């Protein structure tokens, strides 16, 4: 078969559950703290501790 | 509300009286005035004084029927009506100033009871009454059956309420209630219950109706008792101190029909105990349809157990388990995440629930450390548009 026939890839199941919500929620969680930091160094600011 | 104010703080008093002629009668100056007057009172005082105008409502409802309370109404509104949209009946108009007296005298034309005692005890004697009903165990193989002593002073802010009666539950059987007195050194009995033994085969002689309960878990040679009550529809204003066997505090918890007697040996149960079996009943008791808040403040049972429990760490890193056993979103794979509303028992609940988890503590540097990573996982994983409910309050709990 190795040279005569041929076959079809379909290549990505990536259907590990627990995981799929694990990465979505995580990316969640970075676009939460990118739009933090960037509105955080845009507008005015207060902070915690002293120069944050 | 009311025993915290009165006791912080002396009564909240319904004057028909006045210091009229430049007197004071005021006991309850304990900072200002009251008498004639809106515009001296403090919000906290105008706040219990509607507060005391609820429960003294339910007294008169516990001295006379609704159905009265309809009548009276109606009468008060039929009358006041009719004084109404005419052309001002001239000298024969003031019908509609309906105030405390003359509507006593109607509630005593409906129904003449005894009820200047109900005003001079609550109306006019603005005093809360704790109680120390001393529990006694007469029939405990007893010549003595089934008695308990009456008990109370505590000034300061006292007040001394006599005959009023007792409510008590027996093992499988009536509802006992008992007369009280005045000249409060009191001892008194209980209208027996049966021979409670052989109860390997009395398993259920009628509880309450066709309840189904099982333990010979308690004191039981000789225990057919199990539960004090004193006016389980709250009649008096009251703060009620005594204590039981803690077998029957928990086995109250695991079934009552009160609300109040659940939550009360909530507190009860708040103070002294841990064993790991109020741990077991505590959360079984959180796992069925019983009540919201009763859950709410069971979470909070469980955290000053578990506090309880450095050098006694018998049962697990708590409650995570309750989150295990109870939250199946797609089997929940060790962690439970998505959509998990419009079963407003379950909203409440997971709510509540990780607040108490973050109260679990145990003395090393008091290290909630699960809890903690297990909280920020718990922030991780919030819904989508999918929860039709604006997941708000949830994030505002997480957060306190």
């Amino acid at each position: 078969x190795x040279x005569x026939x041929x076959x079809x890839x379909x290549x990505x199941x990536x259907x590990x559950y627990q995981v799929l919500r694990e990465k979505a929620a995580s990316q969640r969680r970075d676009v939460e703290r990118a739009l933090t930091r960037f509105m955080a160094k845009t507008g005015e600011t207060q902070s915690l501790f002293k120069d944050d | 509300k009311i025993v915290a104010y009165e006791l912080k703080t002396g009564g909240v008093l319904l004057h028909p009286i006045f210091g009229g002629g430049k007197e004071k009668d005021n006991p309850a100056s304990h900072l200002h005035f009251s008498i004639k007057h809106p515009h001296t009172l403090s919000w906290e005082y105008y706040s219990m004084f509607q507060c005391k105008a609820h429960l003294v409502m339910r007294l008169i409802e516990n001295r006379i029927s609704m159905e009265f309370m309809l009548q009276v109404f109606n009468k008060l509104l039929s009358l006041a009506s009719t004084a109404s949209s005419q052309k001002f009946q001239s000298h024969m108009w003031s019908q509609m100033l309906v105030s405390t007296s003359g509507f006593l005298k109607s509630i005593s034309n409906v129904s003449g009871k005894d009820i200047q005692p109900l005003i001079k005890q609550w109306v006019d004697q603005s005093g809360v009454v704790k109680f120390y009903g001393s529990f006694a165990f007469n029939r405990k193989r007893n010549v003595l059956e089934l008695e308990i002593k009456q008990d109370y002073t505590s000034p300061g802010t006292q007040k001394y309420v006599g005959p009023l009666k007792v409510t008590v539950q027996e093992l499988d059987g009536s509802f006992n209630h008992t007369l009280q007195i005045e000249e409060n050194s009191l001892k008194h009995d209980i209208p027996c219950h049966s021979k409670s033994r052989r109860n390997k085969k009395k398993k259920i002689p009628l509880m309450n109706g066709e309840e189904v309960d099982m333990d010979l878990s308690a004191m039981d040679a000789d225990s057919p008792l199990l539960w004090i009550r004193i006016d389980p529809d709250m009649s008096v204003l009251r703060k009620v101190e005594f204590e039981q066997a803690d077998f029957m505090w928990q086995y109250q918890l695991r079934y009552e029909r009160d609300v109040v007697a659940q939550q009360e040996s909530i507190l009860a149960l708040e103070k002294f105990p841990t064993p790991a079996s109020r741990l077991a009943l505590t959360d079984i008791l959180e796992q069925e349809q019983c009540f919201y808040r009763v859950r709410m403040s069971a979470c909070f049972c469980l955290a000053k157990i578990a506090n309880s429990m450095v050098s006694t760490w018998t049962g697990p890193p708590a409650m995570k388990s309750l989150f295990t056993r109870m939250f199946c979103c797609k089997s929940c794979p060790n962690i439970v995440k998505t959509n998990n509303f419009m079963s407003f028992q379950s909203y409440f609940l997971q709510k509540t629930m990780p607040v108490a988890m973050a109260l679990l503590r145990d003395v090393h540097n008091l290290c909630p450390k699960e809890v903690l990573t297990f909280i920020l996982d718990l922030i991780k994983y919030n819904d989508n548009r999918k929860n039709k409910f604006s997941d708000n309050y949830y994030r505002a709990e997480m957060i306190d």
